[PDB]
């Protein structure tokens, strides 16, 4: 859908305050908890897999961070 | 005066050898601009329009079918022809489907099947373009004058309101009393029009980028259209059905305001339904001070007394403001105004509406000033019956200055190396600074195009850690900055 | 004779000790189930009902707001209150104003600002649920009569309609002149209800997951309210508005019926418009066969010619059918067909319509079997005229283990662990690998739930590559083992 | 909004097509490329952090991965 | 004796326990199948029809283009539109112009043109499918019976013709005097015409690969379309023209009837007008001889002078066929006739046309016989009148050994594994034979599909001197063989 | 156009000659040696990087010969 590429980062901001910018700014965190919350074995596992793959505690928090972060995204 | 009362207040103080000072006016803001014996005028920019617009692109948010129908081919045996696949306003779509005895072929295998439809459009998202041209601004200017209902009036009284075209570069604006202003601005170096696109959309509008705008996955007319019956990438705007490899259906799949609307996050919202309003973005203008007179100059002291009609009212850029009225002779005189420290020794108050003047006899002149932080005084008349006032201001001058470094660090961030040019007179440091300013710049927004707030904060973090763990001080150094920037505009970001 | 022509037909040889098999039913699928002594018979799940259902919500799609009001107090003065603020069909929310001289207030500070506007929905979605035992199966059992018109029929009289309930579980239909047949069905363990929602657009249905609808982004209502006038989530569907510090004011979002059509990618389509009908799902099945005999097995072998009336045609499963007539007396008798090689000396192929008989010799009889992959001829009647039918099959033993074998992990990526009852007869090493199957296929979907295709393939790839460079050998092979079994799994899902 | 939370991994799914099964099958892939075309700064930044924070190439080439796929999603 | 003087002849000789051996009979050329004890028999396949053919795909070979117009956009505004560009019966392109003040636009750069035109087709290829059970062979078998213009009498009037059908798989002809011929031909595993496409272009056709012919790139339509004006690609057919960034415009190709017979280049001709009935193929046979009596084994001999009317000729395969006329009484009798050595001690010869008898005592009698290499005599009648004719083989036992292995070996390039089946009766050693043949056959019809003679021809030499020069005695043997098969596949093909 | 992509490797020759094959047996060879009379220094060329890209006699010759044989027939 069209929503699946909103206007965020297109650098024409200015003083004046967006579209739907308070509504949109925590929004996908929210999402991303709210996702988080309803199906933790993939956190689990995405954290058992960031340990394995990572060799530094910074490499390993990153990628789970990321896998967390994509997870919900790609769907 | 019709700053006092705006949050996002700027003080733009002194001119350059030829007397002028270059401003940035952005909407929802306005500049107060003082010199050393000059009118202290305050500019705001009120309007932003676009004339005469092409429009570029027509999008489809509501669609219906009608005249669904379908055709099958036995299998082995190619695939179905529709006659209805010559128009392209119908919506078209090739499967396969189980065939054989049962169903009315000889063979046992996968058929072809077509369906269609033909795609009639509702609602439309008509997006429009306009030339630098055509994008006319409306300034207004106003002198302080101390009137007695100028205080925070927004009306538009007691103020000149000058339209900037790209046709004519100079403005003049004939401030009765004061003399004339000059406004040399660049209509053409501030939203960056013929790259943005004015998006219509059910009595709403959005000023929206023009690449993202093509790149809007509905259903679209090339914007020379004239039939509207032609629509490309209906696909977008349809589903095609097989469930089970016996039958292939089609619906149209909903209106899409929403959608829109949830697409339109962190575009500015503007007025297309008569004129194309913008009230976003900012206007450089450099202003001449040199045919600007103070009113009341040449005139008399007041040496009548004076009388406090409006208590003194603190500002949210510590200044202050009060309305005092004249009862005394030589009405057209210049009211005596000072502020002083707790001994009466210094004068260490700084005036906003320098040379006020008594007009009438009785007409409440409000008057703006800035006091000292802590005790300072304030001295009103002369001294037979002279106002004796005391006020104390709350903060500090460390205090002061964290503010003034994060309000530019928040111009820079809403603007570019635009920021540079704010209240800059002449300058080479300043050119320096505005030039590397447009190569980082230039750098960052291309790293950083497209990504959104949280997105900059996880890699402001990555590129600070990075930089924390690199062996070599200089990159070290450089990557936390860098890091702590970003981290910065982030923060600031998608207001 | 009805599955022939659907590319989703299975087939199930052997009952046992008991005279039952184990069979799961879907929906756009056919099973055809084969013993030693018993007809062949078709087996399709064509139909499941919902009855008496409930709704629990009424989500709000397109709504409009009416009645704005508005109320700011002043700076420092705390919050301003409308009386709409307590009503809950009203939309509200606080903002902060610029405030001053000019706006009639006498502080210079930031007013809070507070807009109320009233909340009327226009277009709704309702989820209605379905407690599990108002289920009812609709399974239709034809036997392979050979009947001309049988082959791939899906509207005739031949077949047999049993209803299946949770509550009446266990139906026999009698099938006139093959016995009874008795279906001991668990719909109790299909699609499992009262996890699940019915969602109803305009015009549309979806299956949904009842987590999934309880967790919706808009507003809704608790589905047993008349009036409404209370709906939840209002600020989802609205959005305030505040530039700048002047002003503030709510609009409404736009119609999300595309934007609900997008979020419902993935759920399976039902039709709620005449009554709550599920076209997707599964059923399990035990078939008993105990009281099911073959027709005519007391009759003579024909003795007189045939005439093929429909030619030999090929079933995309590498079974053949065809339709002959009978010219000879003794009509009421078995036909003799057979599949051998050129010389007649070896029995190449069985017969899937087993015990062809001739009921009335003016009616064709259309017979399937299941040639060897090499070539075959078909032999109908006996010396005189016995018609001889050459064939050929072009796949091979090899390549059908492969497709078989496919099938099988399909099936198993669909009925995660049911597909360990689709043709069981009891066993030991069918309940061990159920068990087995069902520990893992748990533990897999505690951490599988709620992911895409394409990061199972990540995962999955992920998983692969940790495996084949792992120091333990054992733990190498099963962690490669489970990264292919998931890149299969992502390979197959969202179908 | 509702669009991004598309009921995808929710299990339930049965051997019928789902609704807009096609569609989604490949919108994300195309919204990533169409966001990698338009975006070529941000995918030179992630190759880069990429290639500094992991040491292995596997490491290297799943942040980069990862960097581009929740970039465009973060919205 | 219709096979005397084809150059394409095959001796079959003998039969297995059950009296049938099995043929291949193909259109150029023709078997003499000789058993003891029965009549010697010429099979000829004379034609193979193809009925109720469907067709495929329709493609355009020569166009017009018609009503082409051209809008144009200004730069950076959009596309250019057009009405005709809604019907798809126009093939339009969109391209990129220079526009300015001259061409009437307000401003520089590149603007958006559009061309269209209707595409009209003049002349259309159409391919055509036929299912495997529509074809229809006919075969002549022509007992020798010596008749006077039965000597390669393509009339037919001697021979018996048999339609062959996969309707029945056993086809008997009564030949008047020598009893019944059963056959069981195969005409499904012969030419898979569920791969091949009847394409026809205009009074000519081709048999070709369906693939290749779907693979064809020009405008098509599909065989369902009744209405011929809604081409799928059309751009193929036609050419859009911008040369200096200005005027762009469109054109028609031209008629690609050369383009096609170069492409129809290795495909094998065929008749489309008078019932598409194709003279290309061969036909697997398993002839039966089970009901094949001498005829005229009931008369006594030939008691008179017998002289020759048609002296003793060499036939391409080393037989001599003689005519003479009967002088003398009796005139339904035997003719005495052997091939012996001088002294007539011993008999050499080996008669073909077995069993010559003269019928009406006027009418010439033609002879075949197999004489041995070197000198021979033919012995015709009783000895008052005896003729004793010399003749001279001229050719050698080794030689026709290393002519058969030749001709072996030519059949098997153009036969593949079906050679196997030619002439062969029930054996261990040629089943092997031709299981192995097909596996290998099978990897190597794979790796050598779609490459020219000359490609082939590289290939066979790369992997003959990769094996030659390999250290490994086993894989250099292995790849040196199969160099040399691919050598010779690549000399022998292309034909 | 057609005129290229032929039917020659299609597997379904017989005993029957073709629609040109003996025309084109040899038209391929035939204007491959026109075009290395007619561009002498391409072959030239070929056989300098044949023999750069060397190692072996054999490599040399076939990748001299893949080089005259593929030049003539691309685009
Ligand atoms: C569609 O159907 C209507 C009848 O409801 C008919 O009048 C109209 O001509 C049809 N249009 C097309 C393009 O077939
Ligand atoms: C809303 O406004 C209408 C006027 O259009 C009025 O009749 C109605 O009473 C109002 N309802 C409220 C304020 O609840
Ligand atoms: C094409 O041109 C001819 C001649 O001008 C005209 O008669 C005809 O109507 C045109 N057709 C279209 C479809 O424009």
């Amino acid at each position: 859908s069209v929503a699946l590429v909103p206007h965020v980062g297109m650098g024409l901001e200015t003083r004046t305050e967006t579209w739907m910018s308070s509504e949109g700014a925590w929004k996908h965190a929210q999402r991303i908890e709210t996702w988080v919350l309803r199906h933790p074995g993939f956190t689990i596992m995405a954290a058992i897999l960031a340990y394995t793959i990572g060799t530094t505690y910074f490499q390993r928090v990153l990628i789970f961070i990321l896998l967390t972060a994509v997870a919900p995204s790609m769907t | 005066m019709r700053c006092i009362g705006i949050s996002n207040r700027d003080f733009v103080e002194g001119v350059s050898g030829g007397s002028w000072v270059d401003i940035v006016l952005e909407h929802g803001s306005c500049v107060t601009t003082m010199a050393k014996n000059k009118p202290t005028l305050d500019f705001e920019l009120i309007k932003t329009e676009a004339k005469h617009p092409a429009t570029l692109r027509k999008y489809c948010i509501e669609a219906k079918l009608t005249n669904t129908t379908t055709a099958s081919r036995c299998p082995t045996q190619g695939e179905p022809s529709l006659n209805e696949e010559q128009d392209k306003r119908f919506v078209c779509k090739h499967s396969m489907v189980d065939r054989g005895w049962g169903n009315g072929c000889g063979l046992f295998g996968k058929g072809g099947i077509v369906t269609c439809a033909m795609f009639t459009c509702k609602k439309n998202m008509e997006g429009k373009i306009v030339q630098p041209e055509n994008l006319e601004y409306t300034i207004v200017i106003t002198p302080h004058s101390g009137e007695e209902n100028a205080v925070g009036q927004d009306t538009g009284k007691h103020g000149k309101e000058i339209k900037v075209t790209p046709q004519s570069s100079i403005t003049e604006a004939e401030l009765t009393g004061y003399g004339t202003v000059t406004m040399e601005c660049s209509p053409r170096t501030g939203l960056d029009f013929n790259e943005m696109v004015l998006l219509q959309m059910e009595n709403k509008a959005w000023l929206v980028h023009r690449q993202w705008f093509l790149d809007l996955p509905l259903p679209w007319l090339p914007g020379a259209d004239t039939q509207g019956s032609n629509w490309i990438q209906k696909e977008t705007l349809v589903t095609f059905k097989n469930p089970h490899a016996k039958k292939q259906d089609v619906v149209v799949l909903g209106s899409q305001e929403g959608a829109m609307h949830t697409a339109l996050t962190g575009a500015t919202e503007i007025q297309m339904s008569s004129g194309n309003l913008l009230f976003t973005g900012h206007l450089k203008c450099r202003l001449r001070m040199d045919k600007l007179q103070l009113k009341g100059m040449s005139y008399s002291m007041c040496t009548g007394k004076f009388k406090v009609v409006k208590e003194i009212a603190e500002t949210q850029h510590g200044t202050i403001v009060i309305r005092v009225q004249y009862e005394g002779d030589g009405s057209p005189c210049k009211i005596p105004f000072e502020i002083m420290d707790l001994e009466k020794r210094h004068v260490l108050g700084r005036l906003i509406t320098v040379n006020p003047i008594v007009t009438e006899k009785d007409s409440p002149v409000n008057i703006e000033a800035e006091p000292p932080f802590g005790d300072s005084y304030i001295i009103i008349g002369v001294e037979p019956g002279q106002l004796k006032l005391s006020w104390f201001k709350k903060g500090s001058s460390i205090g002061q200055m964290f503010e003034t470094t994060m309000r530019g660090a928040k111009r820079m961030a809403i603007l570019g190396d635009t920021a540079w040019d704010f209240g800059s007179l002449g300058g080479v440091f300043t050119s320096i600074g505005k030039a590397l300013h447009q190569v980082f710049g230039a750098i960052y927004g291309a790293a950083f195009s497209g990504v959104s707030w949280t997105m900059k904060i996880l890699i402001g973090v990555v590129i600070t850690w990075i930089g924390m763990n690199s062996r070599s001080t200089s990159l070290s150094v450089s990557l936390v900055l860098v890091g702590v920037v970003t981290l910065y505009l982030g923060v600031m970001v998608q207001a």
